[PDB]
DNA sequence: CTGACACGTGCCTGGAGACTAGGGAGTAATCCCCTTGGCGGTTAAAACGCGGGGGACAGCGCGTACGTGCGTTTAAGCGGTGCTAGAGCTTGCTACGACCAATTGAGCGGCCTCGGCACCGGGATTCTCCA
DNA sequence: TGGAGAATCCCGGTGCCGAGGCCGCTCAATTGGTCGTAGCAAGCTCTAGCACCGCTTAAACGCACGTACGCGCTGTCCCCCGCGTTTTAACCGCCAAGGGGATTACTCCCTAGTCTCCAGGCACGTGTCAGA
């Protein structure tokens, strides 16, 4: 019905993603190669196969793209300042041969300002270097650590590359009671997933005062991609022999609902597309592989999706999936007025047959 | 009431037990108030420094526990710890796998 | 038929990747008690004391061979020899 | 009787670094021996320092000298910086 | 006597752990005289400790203390 | 303080006609201090191992046997024991 | 009256040895035979080294003992060479 | 140019006391590095011992202790 | 016989140069360098004694920069 | 030939001679655990044999780099004059650590569950090797 | 390179026994006070560390040179290596018992602590002869 049609329209969005991939993949496959031999601190920075990977998981604009460059680090130490797992600042432990990054410090903390400035300098040098690939670097703004690089083409396209430290050590102590996929994927999958590395993306609090630019937030987008691709408690479910379970499709249509709401109306700019994913990850552990993940009754799939979403909005609680003591939308982070409006909007679009999906 | 001396200092190791050990052992006629706090902090630092590397060695082995084979690859792959424990045998640890390149064919 | 030396490198990567004790435990116990009989008669050993002595005696020999391999590679050969052991033990304070 | 070991605290310290990772009760014997070895090294060196200078009191300024001349290289810099970080945090309370 | 219980395959295994690739034939009778020189020193002291406690048993602590006195510290057996 | 007076008395009988320079005596004092700090520091650990709270002659004896090698130990012990048998007898 | 050394039949100071044992942070208490035993041991060792060095000087015809003679006496005797190995001497050459 | 004060005739004088009869031409640059490495480890400890006493001179007994810590006892100071 | 083999003033200058890398402004007793030198000479005499054997072993008479790194590799210093 | 050891007196400072309190160390009696000794069966590991091929060892010859001697130059060694940092000791007081009570949560021992991991079995792979 | 024969790596199921969680309790850490003396703070003496300077001359430097020895090359033949068949005695389970380590209760005697009287031992000064 409307849901299958919207899913086909998401496939059309995949076609547009291919149209963008045509230029961005070509750019990166020849741009990243200069980084390794440049003989700097950013040498050895390699893109991590995370995010959409041509899929719809990115949740970015139709003419915009995003990718992340994972730079490894020696012995990252994490400290959470005046926050609850939502923001972290990096320091270093004893390293016998000095830090490779011993000149990006601000005392003991390693700040995103110096690293991103050096990163953008190197990127601008490279884009001015190669002539075969038509690449540029648009001017910088102080509101985002994304070193955007607008690409000239018959039709304008832009991309941005986000630095993200990579740490091979244990996960942070704020995630111990997180990622509850035990009854769903099994304790084996978890304990073999909390061995992977974790990333730190540079993010400014923009609400505190003491340290603004010198703060990094955890990123587990690789584990997120893992769980999206090979979902299910049956090893062949969506891996072979048919057996099409509709749980990713429900997430896609919910994400489209949120995006259409945010584009249609203004104040919903304070809730990104990531909250929907956290809701779905908290919900999939609510009922491991019931009979109600079948292609039929999919309207029931969305009844329950909304049910959970509205329940989180009304009670003022939705914990970050990996950090279970970090309310993504709360009064302190987001006052109650906007989320009250969002709950009203979800209620309304629940009724009247979802008018938001007529103009799509 | 009744705060423990090792909670004020922010430590996990026992400041009170360390002070008692310093007093009962024949180290000096007196022991200040900042000696147990300094020494417990240093001992906790070193213990965490060994245990984190040992845990990384355990985890890349795809295990969930630390065995003496992991406290050997952590002391003997580190410049400074290897030199702090160079005259020490870790029972059931083995050796570090090095073979001279003139023996390879 | 593997050429000579190949099965000598095959089992260096094997006994260095392990941690098992490389002597037989009961012959070693007999040796330990026979040596101790010259110090005190009718003496008993905790099963942990012999484990300690064997683990401490195998590390000594492994390190001694690690030094004698260098003393052999120095003189431009691969076969270790008693003279090699006697040099490795003399640079050290052992003789 | 009752044998006192550092197992409680070494396990406390192993749950800060690497939560979800345990010890095999013989590795814990390794670590108990390590703690009682380093304790004795530091305490004996500090005890000697207090005696070279005709003092009669082991203070936080002799543990610091012992940590400086026993630990090698960078270990000596990070070990003192946490020893003094805990003698201030301890007196401000 | 019991020294010959320290066989040739045993010494070859130790050598392979120590990196040695080829082994002369006179090594083994040379190593049996080295180990027996080592043991006779860690025991003569491990039994000096034991006779001081007024004991008939040689505990693991006598062994580890006597090893300390030689400059070799053993972890995992107490202390 | 220094053992420079007692070493001279020992020399006066071990070699009644020979003398010792100043720097040789300096080393003599260093040697005696080293031996004292080794034997006493071994007796201390012997007492601590057995959970005792006293240094007794029976621990100087075990420290001597553990430290001195070979026929030195066998003699040192004797020349120690005699002294104690002479001391407790008065 | 009678010094403890005289009673014990020694030359080294029993009283000073006892005081150095008590003040040295060795153990809580100190028996009454530790001073005498340790003084006897120290006297034996020094008397031996002097017996050796005095007749090592007599070979060279010099009637005084210098660091060279003590060095040679230490390095000749098989027993004192292992006790006093790892040791340097000023102008021992 | 201050280490070069350990003149070749001095390295040879030491080697002839070690029992050497014939000395390569490359070991002077090697003996100098070895000597400097040895001296760093003793002077580091001598300074660490002097600072603790809050003194400015580096006394002789301070060097004796720094050496003793290395496992190289030294008599006559 | 028993006398020093390095020259005193060059060695003193060496000692002070190495020390200024630790304490910015320093001074030494007269016996704190007569001891540092007097021990440093014995260290090298012993190193040459132990590196003569590592060349005799290799069927040579000329000690080389390769069998001084062996008396040090085997003694733990390297 | 001189300064490096030998020997001499004043004295004050640390050792010798008691005396007492209490607590560490010596003894006797029980408990239980842990070291020793035996039995018997697979069976894993040591012993033995033997062909050969890759390596220890001897021989030989060139060449380049080390040792001795000689003419010249650099700077260490002794001394002497002279000043200032700073080592070394002293005297106040005071505040920090030792010690004793009384209270009390942390840490040890005992108990008990079940999850990590050691082992097996059969691909699947990936070295080595004659060619 | 090409591929046969072997080691080595690996992954979906056993099953056991040890890591770890929990509970009662005891004894060791903590709170609150007192007291006394180790160490800071200041001030002062004066030893010895730095500094320059001039002259003598032992020792570093440089060159010549020719002979000793380092290093590659060659041959060859002892003697270890790898593999196979056979002997043996180490490893394992299981039980028993008794020697000895460990625990507890008087008890006494041995070391610490204190006061005081003073002789051994350090420092300062003088006066020689061993021997650099
Ligand atoms: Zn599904």
């Amino acid at each position: 019905d409307k849901l299958k049609k919207v899913l086909d329209k998401l496939r059309l969005k995949r076609k547009d993603i291919s149209e963008a991939a045509e230029t961005v993949n070509k750019v990166v496959e020849r741009l990243l190669r200069r980084m390794q031999k440049r003989e700097s601190e950013f040498k050895g920075v390699e893109q991590l196969n995370t995010g959409s990977y041509y899929e719809h998981v990115k949740i970015s604009a139709p003419n915009e793209f995003d990718v992340m460059f994972k730079l490894e680090v020696p012995r990252i130490e994490l400290q959470e300042y005046y926050e609850t797992g939502a923001f972290y600042l990096v320091k270093f432990k004893r390293i016998p041969r000095g830090n490779p990054l011993s000149h990006f410090l601000e005392g003991e903390v390693l700040s995103a300002t110096k690293m991103l400035s050096k990163f953008r300098k190197i990127i601008k040098e490279e884009v001015k270097e190669i002539k075969d690939i038509d690449v540029s670097v648009e001017k910088e703004k102080p509101g985002s650590p994304a070193v955007t690089l607008l690409i000239r083409n018959p039709e304008e396209i832009s991309v941005d590359i986000i630095l993200a430290l990579e740490s091979k050590g244990s996960w942070p102590i704020s995630t111990k009671e997180g990622l509850p996929i035990q009854g769903w994927l099994g304790t084996k999958v978890r304990t073999n997933l909390r061995r992977e590395p974790f990333y730190l993306v540079p993010k400014n609090a923009k609400d505190g005062n003491s340290f603004q630019g010198e703060t990094w937030r955890l990123s587990f987008s690789h584990t997120e991609k893992y769980i999206l691709n090979n979902h299910g408690i049956e090893k062949t479910c969506c891996e072979s022999s048919g057996a099409k379970c509709c749980r990713k499709e429900c997430l896609k249509l919910m994400k489209y609902l949120l995006e259409q709401l945010k584009k249609e109306f203004q104040e919903l700019d304070a809730f990104c597309s990531y909250h929907v994913k956290t809701a779905i990850f908290h919900m999939w552990t609510q009922d491991p592989q019931d009979s109600q993940w079948d292609p039929r009754n999919l309207s029931s799939c969305f009844d329950k999706l909304l049910a959970f979403f509205l329940e989180c909005l009304r009670t003022e609680k939705l914990d970050h999936y990996f950090i279970p003591k970090f309310n993504l939308f709360s009064q302190e982070l987001i006052d109650r007025k906007s989320k009250e409006f969002l709950s009203k909007k979800i209620e309304y679009e629940r009724n009247n047959g979802f008018p938001i999906f007529d103009k799509l | 009431k009744a705060k423990s001396r090792s909670s004020r200092a922010g430590l996990q190791f026992p400041v009170g037990r360390v002070h008692r050990l310093l007093r009962k052992g024949n180290y000096a006629e007196r022991v200040g108030a900042g000696a147990p706090v300094y020494l417990a902090a240093v001992l906790e630092y070193l213990t965490a420094e060994i245990l984190e590397l040992a845990g990384n060695a355990a985890r890349d082995n795809k295990k969930t526990r630390i065995i003496p084979r992991h406290l050997q690859l952590a002391i003997r792959n580190d410049e400074e710890l290897n030199k702090l424990l160079g005259r020490v045998t870790i029972a059931q640890g083995g050796v570090l796998p090095n073979i001279q390149a003139v023996l390879l064919p | 038929r593997y050429r000579p030396g190949t099965v000598a490198l095959r089992e260096i990567r094997r006994y260095q990747k392990s941690t098992e004790l490389l002597i037989r435990k009961l012959p070693f116990q007999r040796l330990v008690r026979e040596i101790a009989q010259d110090f005190k008669t009718d003496l008993r050993f905790q099963s942990a004391a012999i484990g300690a002595l064997q683990e401490a005696s195998e590390a000594y020999l492994v390190g001694l061979f690690e030094d004698t391999n260098l003393c052999a590679i120095h003189a431009k050969r691969v076969t270790i020899m008693p003279k090699d052991i006697q040099l490795a033990r003399r640079i050290r304070g052992e003789r | 009787s009752r044998k006192e070991s550092y197992s409680v605290y070494v396990y406390k310290v192993l749950k800060q670094v690497h939560p979800d990772t345990g010890i095999s009760s013989k590795a814990m014997g390794i670590m108990n021996s390590f703690v009682n070895d380093i304790f004795e090294r530091i305490a004996g060196e500090a005890s000697r320092l207090a005696h070279y200078n005709k003092r009669s009191t082991i203070t936080s300024r002799e543990i610091q000298t012992a940590v400086r001349l026993l630990l090698p290289g960078e270990l000596a810099k990070h070990a003192v910086s946490e020893g003094t970080k805990a003698v201030t945090k301890y007196t401000s309370s | 006597d019991n020294i010959q219980g320290i066989t040739k395959p045993a010494i070859r295994r130790l050598a392979r752990r120590g990196g040695v690739k080829r082994i002369s034939g006179l090594i083994y009778e040379e190593t049996r005289g080295v180990l027996k020189v080592f043991l006779e020193n860690v025991i003569r002291d491990a039994v000096t400790y034991t006779e001081h406690a007024k004991r008939k048993t040689v505990t693991a602590m006598d062994v580890v203390y006597a090893l300390k006195r030689q400059g070799r510290t053993l972890y995992g057996f107490g202390g």
